[PDB]
DNA sequence: CTACCGATAAGCAGATCTCTCGATTGCGTAT
DNA sequence: ATACGCTCTCTGCTTATCGGTAG
RNA sequence: AUCGAGAGA
């Protein structure tokens, strides 16, 4: 089940965490170059909720 | 966990291999950090959906 | 489409109908019984061999393989009829409002007959008759009603016979948009009248009601005890599908009379009875195996979703059939009822299950869910919008685009990788075998070659796997006489490669206008994998060369070749139809090269001059019209010959411009002033004379996309081809010049002098205190106050808390610091610069218009200025600090975002942070704006796709509905309107214009006297009149365009053109006389007319959509949405403008504004004190107002009016709120008389008073029962004070007096109420008031005032952003909107009244418009462009506006 | 049957004649529109590429559209433009009858 | 004295250029 | 052990219960 | 085939 979570990003929870989204929790660490790779580990995301929105504050 | 760069290149990985990612089906994956509310702090909130929740809700 | 296999038949029209159970049982190949698809196909299953061939199994119906089997339909027999999901709402509406006893509707029979007669009349174009039938009310009991019905029937018959005799309608009926609107309104009112009935009228037998719970389920309720009382004198439950079918069958077979007209929009010839069995599905038709083949993806085999749903239906059907046999055991045998009750409940559950299975097979929102057959045809991914309104195409290509200046401006560079794959069918002949045989010998690999050789009989042989000798043999046998008689009228084709003569169509998404898809000429280059495009097309395509890519479509027939080379080609689209401005030209390097070449400082020896001339112009390529290059005498004879760059321009024109014509006489300007060349220079004033550049420099304004430059003038005078050649020649010239004298920019260009730097420092030293001064001004504190004063800090804290005050402070500080920035830049550029123009390449680019602007130069070299975020300065945290570096409430320009730093010297960390804020905001805004305006274009174009120009010169919709009688009022093409009011230019170029127009061949085909005489009469009458208003004048003479065709009668011109021509000829008397010049200008007006067949609707939609992307009343896309996308009756900012009389002073206007604007009660309240005492629960609501000499002055409200409003409305609303809250919680003798009156009038007021001498307090005691709980009595009081008005005029929020712009003095009020301002004639010019609200002006002024308001508003959105859109587009839009007399919109709501339903169902809500089109048996004659492409027929607009006939020489 | 087809044909031809506008009263543009020119060139190119007899003399050219343009210059295109009015009425202008630009 | 037509609070249907890669139903059951 | 039955968007149209006016 | 991440203009 942990391998499924890491492979898909889906948060299959019978109870639900205190989080909003249910998918896209794991990104694939791309190896185009070391700059891309190192920046993979320094990024923090607001959430998939705000991608599909109109308010821009 | 504690291998020096010499041992790291001996074990075929890299000179300065860094961690923080998983390997699943030979494809490297990372659990992306997410931003969430500050813990253990009561923060006053104004939100229209609080009133939209029901009636007489401010 | 092979052109050697003509198709004789053609689909004239398609009419929607209902597939009955009898014909599908007749037409089907086999019935599908078991819900097993495979074991090999299951015999009797979904993949049965009778439904088509399947995986090498020959079809058992036609005996053909998978290639030659079209697929055949099968049917599954439903054990019980089922409610069709599409028609269930109509089934339910007809089930309700009916009598189960008498089997007629519960509406009066005479009223039903009246509706039937009106519908029979509306089936013909007889709207007036169907309304004059209403006035036959008897008139003129049962016998009387029968006679009345007979009278109405005979009246209808006589009216229809008269219409058929006099020609207004044929036997097929006349169905247009307005008759469709009338029919829809009548049917809607008929249904609404039916459903609003309680008791049957033919027999007063109450019928049980019905209830709805979605679908598949209909239940009836029993009558009440008092209701059955009438049922006792007239002498819940689950109803069944068969029961409701029988009920509606009886009702329909009784009321056929009205139903034949309710379910028809045109008369039915066969007179087929409308039956209720068409609303029920007792048989399901299964699509053929060809359309239900399995979705196989390698080893990932998946069953088709349609097969899944059909198998579920089959399982439920077989289960019901089995349940129908064991239930027979518990009915024939005398068994107990408990087991029988269980079996019957199971059967009912199975009925519901099969109904839901059918509803799942048809739809997926009624049954994650499997997509049914409705979802395949619903949305953007549906069948319509993804496979009929947009398709994948053969013979097309895509690649990255790279620039190329050594290719013609009308050409495209195609790599050999494309040039060998793309191919064109060229049929062999006796004049073509020279090259086609060579291509066949070349083969598929050696360009140019033939990949395939299509034989006469359609055989398509391939040369890819063939040897050279065999290819030579085939090419030798390529042109042979046909040995077969049946194929002796054909010639072999050759799929030869794409040569240089072939034409190609390019496109770069998003295609925001038609200019973004042009037909280029093919130039096969020798290097691969990139599409080479000239720099002239960058502006047209909005293309770039930083990774942009674009498609390359290759037409396959000579018809499309001619269409692309003549109509869609590149050089015929020099001018955009949006405003008539040019869109092609050179961009950056060529512009700077021309600025350097065409200066006085440029001299060239004889060899250099000749080399430049031959580099740009090449006679062997056809670039020269004289077959021999001709040069000029040098401008310097001694000491040695020297030419000039302007002489090179003159020689270029002399060699490309055709001979036997005069040279261009053009006087214009450029972008570079005369102070950038020194004292006394005149290089800003371009001057041509006989095609010789004698003064000025060529700039962006001359070659490029600029009106009235040399390239535009050459276009106008010599056609589009010469302008294209001039663009190509100037591109080659400025490329070869820039090679030998290259252009560069560097660090020294970005430097100031020591004096420039000292100027910048001295001015910027005055910016230290501007933020503090502005803050002191905003906070109403006297100047020279310290930046850390406690009162200033407190005021700044209040301003930080309040958003509006924060915005005010931001505006003031931004204004001051922008003034300082302007000081700095105007002082230090270009005086303080180190390297100066023209040596300074940075300023050369800025001034020349090649790249950048003075803003960019100033940011690089002087300072960055104020950083503006969302129209404000930088955001400030809750602590008053705008950044950790700055102390709280820092009154400094740098703190607020004023960057005193330049990109040459660098910016500090704080300014870097602020600039990153601004750049992020800009990136966000660009990302949003790139597609914020994408829905508007499609919403417009769906309805306007058919509006074209007819040969009557009247623009009218595809079906035939007339939108305008003359395009724009004058039928002037916008792309040809450019040089019509350029009378000086036309006079200067008179002889070349005469040569191009050739009135020698334009006399015997024109009438040149009648139109001129009529126009003279009309002009004389108008000159005599027109000193009187527009309503009082009698017309007596329509404009000449009305009577005489402008394209057939010389002199028939618009009133504005004629007025301008006469004013010109009268104001300047200047050797050619006024008569011939006037004749030439009138001929030019004749030749500048918009051609019949123009897609004016598409052009208008594109020209109002694409410029939108370039983007206290809503602006831009929101306002365009309010106006043209939804036509909202309630807009966000309703305003109406009020003209003022010239005798009203500004003081009186302001007083009128104050006395008209509304004032709430809360706007005179200081504070309210509620002294609640429970010692029976009372309240003492003391009200405190401002000083009288303050609130009376501010609002014009006095003590008497205040007391009146408090006594009448405020106390009443307070009592109402108190009692509502109480009910919610359960779950001087004059003053004495006033108090007693208020107490008696209101519920529980115990005391009352007022400051009758100062108007300062209003204290009244209130009392309540002790049993009531505690009330807030502050929140409700505040809400009531907000609600209650002191003095308001309905719908007016605020009237203000803006500064007089355009000279006129106007007032603007928030909210539209026309009839309320008609009463203030003493201050308002009541006949000049105009409003934003189109709906209000439509209601109180008429359709045409709404038309004018629509035009003015849809123009005001563009004109605020300095965007020019021709009024012809806006007039067409508004006349399409108000084409029914109402403020319609561009959406599905306003689309319903339309002849073609294919258009609407392709637009959206496909299911709804399909049911409506099948209930009415609508027959659309394939008129709209959408229907044509759905059925695959040649479009009507453009080249399809006519037909081509062949004049054979033998009878 | 045969008589039903005969009356159908008679009605069709009567409607056709009732829609045609005679040469003496057509009120359309004397010129040839750009769409008319483009379609006449395309159709003539199709015809000649389909082995039709040609009237102008070939100058060694082999592009059918170029040959059609040459014919249009020489006014040797044997085609008729049937301009359709909105109500179905049509005026039969001839290529030579029209003035190109 | 009740039937019929408005008239605002509530419910319900719907769109907003190209291209890569990665992942893919949970138990149950009768032998 | 295995095959097979199965929780934080914008509009505009349509429905419901309270107001009257009138035979 | 569907939903998730990302990329180009
Ligand atoms: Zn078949
Ligand atoms: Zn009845």
């Amino acid at each position: 089940k942990m391998q499924y979570f890491l492979s898909t990003g889906n948060l299959v929870s019978q109870s639900g965490l205190d989080l909003q989204q249910v998918s896209g929790y794991t990104v694939v660490a791309e190896k185009i170059n070391f700059y891309r790779f190192i920046s993979h580990f320094r990024m923090v995301h607001r959430g998939s909720f705000f991608a599909q929105l109109k308010t821009t504050t | 966990n504690k291998m020096s760069p010499y041992e790291l290149v001996q074990h075929k990985e890299e000179s300065d291999e860094i961690g923080g990612y998983f390997i699943v089906n030979g494809i490297e994956k990372l659990i992306r950090m997410l931003i969430v509310q500050r813990r253990n702090h009561p923060m006053a909130i104004i939100r229209p959906s609080f009133a939209n929740r029901g009636a007489s809700y401010s | 489409m092979d052109i050697s296999k003509p198709v004789g038949s053609e689909i004239t029209s398609v009419d929607f109908g209902i597939l009955t159970a009898k014909e599908i049982r007749n037409l089907s190949a086999k019935q599908i019984t078991n819900p097993t698809v495979l074991d090999h196909p299951v015999s009797g299953g979904l993949y049965d061999l009778a439904l088509g061939a399947f995986l090498r199994n020959l079809c058992s119906t036609c005996g053909l393989d998978e290639k030659f089997c079209p697929g055949h339909q099968g049917h599954i027999e439903l054990p019980v009829p089922c409610y069709n999901p599409l028609f269930f709402n109509q089934l339910y509406i007809y089930l309700r409002a009916s009598c189960l006893f008498c089997h007629h509707f519960r509406l009066k029979s005479v009223e039903v007959h009246r509706y039937a007669c009106k519908l029979r009349l509306l089936q013909y174009g007889l709207i007036d008759e169907s309304y004059k039938l209403d006035e036959i009310t008897l008139g003129s009991s049962s016998t009387l009603l029968n006679e009345l019905k007979s009278k109405r029937s005979e009246y209808v018959d006589m009216a229809i016979a008269k219409a058929l005799s006099d020609g207004r309608t044929t036997e097929r009926g006349s169905f247009t948009a307005t008759v469709n609107d009338e029919r829809k309104k009548l049917v809607h009112e008929f249904h609404k009248k039916l459903l609003s009935r309680g008791k049957c009228d033919n027999c007063g037998m109450f019928s049980p009601k019905f209830r709805k719970d979605g679908f598949t389920k209909i239940f009836e309720t029993a009558l009440n005890e008092k209701q059955i009382t009438n049922n006792r004198v007239k002498g819940s439950t689950y109803i069944l599908s068969t029961e409701v079918k029988n009920i509606l069958d009886t009702v329909f077979r009784k009321e056929q009379c009205v139903l034949q007209y309710v379910f028809h929009s045109r008369p039915n010839l066969s007179r087929k009875l409308v039956k209720a069995d068409s609303f029920f599905m007792d048989v399901l038709v299964v699509p053929p195996t060809r359309f239900r083949l399995p979705s196989k993806l390698g080893e990932e085999v998946h069953e088709n979703s349609q097969n899944q749903l059909l198998s579920k239906v089959l399982t439920t059907s077989l289960l019901i059939r089995d349940l129908n046999d064991d239930l027979s055991k518990l009915q024939k045998d005398k068994v107990s009822l408990e087991d029988r009750r269980v079996i019957f409940s199971r059967l009912m559950n199975a009925f519901v299950t099969i109904q839901n299975d059918v509803n799942a097979f048809i739809d997926s929102t009624k049954a994650v869910p499997i997509p049914g057959v409705k979802q395949a045809l619903e949305k953007k991914e549906g069948l319509f919008r993804k496979h009929m309104m947009g398709k994948r195409v053969n013979y097309a290509a895509r690649s990255v685009i790279s620039p190329d200046p050594n290719i013609e401006t009308n050409e495209i560079g195609v790599p050999p990788v494309f040039a060998v794959k793309l191919t064109y069918p060229e049929p062999v002949t006796a004049y073509n075998i020279a090259e086609l045989r060579q291509a066949v010998i070349n083969g598929p690999d050696k360009w140019p070659g033939a990949t395939q050789i299509q034989n006469e009989d359609g055989s398509l042989v391939s040369l890819i796997g063939m040897s050279v000798e065999q290819r030579k043999a085939l090419a030798n046998q390529l042109l042979t006489p046909s040995s077969n008689v049946s194929t002796h009228t054909l010639n072999k084709k050759v799929y030869r490669h794409i040569k240089n003569r072939d034409v190609v169509l390019m496109n770069r998404q998003p295609t925001l206008h038609k200019a973004s898809m042009m037909g280029h000429k093919v130039r096969v280059l020798p290097n691969e994998k990139t599409l080479r495009l000239h720099y002239a097309n960058t502006g047209a395509y909005n293309a770039d060369f930083d990774g942009d890519e674009m498609n390359m479509h290759f037409p396959q027939n000579e018809n499309a070749r001619a269409e692309a080379l003549n109509l869609a080609n590149t050089d015929s689209q020099y001018l955009t139809p949006t405003s008539g401005s040019p869109v092609r030209g050179l961009i950056q390097d060529h512009i700077s090269a021309g600025v350097w070449l065409t200066s006085k400082d440029s001299f060239f020896t004889r060899e250099q001059y000749q080399q430049y001339i031959y580099g740009c112009i090449r006679p062997e390529d056809g670039h020269t019209t004289r077959s021999k290059i001709v040069t000029l005498p040098p401008t310097i004879f001694k000491p040695y010959p020297l030419w000039t760059g302007k002489q090179i321009i003159t020689t270029v024109l002399l060699n490309v411009t055709p001979p036997d014509m005069p040279g261009i006489n053009l006087i214009s300007k450029n972008k570079i002033k005369n102070e950038y060349w020194g004292k006394g220079s005149l290089e800003n004033e371009v001057l041509f004379k006989d095609g010789a550049l004698l003064c000025g420099i060529l700039d962006k304004s001359q070659y490029g996309a600029s009106k009235y430059g040399i390239v535009h003038s050459l276009h106008e005078v010599y056609g589009p081809e010469v302008a294209a050649k001039v663009l190509s020649v100037l591109g080659r010239l400025f490329t070869n010049y820039i090679t030998a004298t290259a252009f560069t920019c560097g660090m020294d260009d970005l430097r100031l002098t020591a004096e420039g730097n000292k100027w910048r420092t001295d001015i910027l030293k005055t910016s230290v205190d501007t933020g503090r001064e502005a803050a002191a001004e905003v906070t109403n504190l006297d100047k020279d106050t310290p930046a850390d004063d406690p009162e200033l800090l407190k005021r700044l804290q209040e301003i930080l808390r309040d958003n509006n005050k924060s915005g005010i402070l931001d505006a003031v500080t931004s204004s001051k610091v922008n003034a300082i920035t302007s000081q700095v830049v105007s002082k230090c550029v270009p005086d303080g610069t180190m390297k100066k123009f023209p040596c300074n390449s940075m300023q050369a680019m800025a001034l020349s218009g090649a790249k950048g602007s003075n803003v960019n130069v100033s940011q690089i070299m002087c300072l960055l200025g104020q950083q503006a975020l969302e129209g404000r300065r930088v955001p400030v945290m809750v602590s008053g600090k705008t950044l950790p570096s700055f102390k709280p409430y820092e009154t400094d320009a740098m703190a607020g975002g004023y960057v005193k730093g330049r990109f040459y010297s660098g910016i500090k960390p704080q300014e870097y942070y602020f600039h990153c804020m601004a750049g992020r905001e800009g990136l966000i805004d660009t990302a949003v704006k790139t597609s914020r305006s994408g829905y508007l274009q499609r919403c417009l174009t769906k309805q306007l796709e058919g509006v074209h120009v007819s040969y009557d010169n009247s623009i009218r919709d595809a079906d035939g509905t007339l939108v305008q009688f003359m395009y724009g009022g004058d039928a002037i093409d916008i792309t040809k309107e450019s040089h019509m009011t350029q009378f000086e230019f036309c006079l200067d170029n008179y002889y070349a214009l005469l040569k191009k127009y050739n009135p020698s061949a334009l006399i015997e085909h024109l009438d040149v006297e009648s139109a001129l005489k009529y126009s003279k009469k009309t002009l004389k009458y108008r000159k005599k009149h027109s000193k009187e208003p527009h309503y009082k004048q009698s017309v007596k003479y329509d404009p000449v365009l009305a009577k005489y065709n402008p394209a057939k009668y010389l002199g028939s011109v618009s009133e504005n053109f004629q007025d301008k021509l006469e004013s010109f000829l009268d104001k300047n008397s200047k050797g050619v006389n006024e008569k011939k010049f006037r004749a030439l200008m009138q001929l030019k007006y004749m030749r500048s007319l918009i051609n019949p067949g123009e897609a004016v609707g598409i052009i208008a939609s594109q020209s109002v959509g694409e410029p939108s992307t370039q983007m206290n009343v809503t602006l831009g896309i929101p306002r365009l949405r309010e106006i043209v996308m939804t036509a909202s009756a309630a807009i966000k900012t309703p305003q109406m403008t009020l003209p003022i009389w010239n005798d009203v002073s500004d003081e009186q206007a302001d007083t009128f504004c104050k006395s008209i604007s509304k004032v709430l009660l809360s706007e005179v309240i200081d504070k309210v004190i509620v002294t609640e005492t429970t010692g029976a629960r009372s309240y003492v609501i003391h009200m405190r107002f401002f000083d009288n000499n303050e609130y009376s002055e501010e609002y014009d409200v006095s003590k008497e009016e205040l007391q009146n409003v408090i006594s009448n409305q405020f106390i009443h609303l307070l009592e109402a709120a108190i009692v509502k809250e109480i009910k919610k919680q359960k779950r001087n003798k004059v003053q004495r008389d006033r108090q007693s009156a208020i107490i008696s009038h209101h519920r529980f007021i115990t005391k009352y008073n007022f400051d009758d001498e100062s108007g300062k307090w209003c204290e009244f005691k209130l009392e309540l029962a002790a049993d009531t709980e505690k009330l807030l009595m502050v929140n409700i009081v505040e809400e009531i004070c907000r609600k209650s008005i002191i003095r308001q005029i309905p719908h007016i929020d605020r009237c203000v007096h803006p500064e007089p712009e355009n000279g006129k003095r106007v007032l603007v009020t928030e909210g539209v109420n026309f009839q309320a301002m008609w009463d203030q004639e003493a201050f308002i010019d009541v006949d000049g008031i105009t409003s934003n609200d189109v709906a209000a002006v439509l209601k109180t002024y008429g359709v045409e005032a709404a038309r004018n308001t629509i035009v003015n508003e849809i123009n005001n959105v563009f004109s605020r952003y300095a965007i020019s859109v021709s009024f012809r587009h806006l007039d067409l839009i508004a006349d399409m909107m108000t084409r029914q007399g109402t403020y319609l919109a561009f959406n599905r709501q306003g689309m319903e009244t339309s002849t073609s339903s294919f258009m609407k169902m392709s637009y959206e809500t496909t299911c709804q418009f399909l049911t409506k089109a099948v209930l009415d048996n609508e027959r659309e004659q394939l008129d709209s462009p959408s229907a044509r492409i759905v059925v695959g027929k040649l479009n009507n607009v453009g080249t399809g506006s006519f037909d081509v006939l062949a004049k054979v020489p033998n009878a | 049957g045969p008589e039903d087809f005969q009356q159908h044909e008679q009605i069709r031809r009567k409607t056709l004649k009732e829609k045609a506008i005679p040469k003496d009263q057509r009120a359309t543009t004397p010129y040839m529109t750009k769409y008319e020119r483009a379609r006449i060139l395309g159709t003539r190119a199709l015809q000649i590429s389909m082995n039709a007899p040609v009237f102008v003399d070939l100058e060694g050219e082999t592009d059918p559209l170029r040959i059609a343009m040459k014919e249009l210059a020489e006014k040797k295109i044997p085609l008729v433009i049937r301009r359709y009015l909105p109500d179905g009425s049509f005026e039969d202008w001839s290529v030579e009858e029209l003035i190109v630009d």
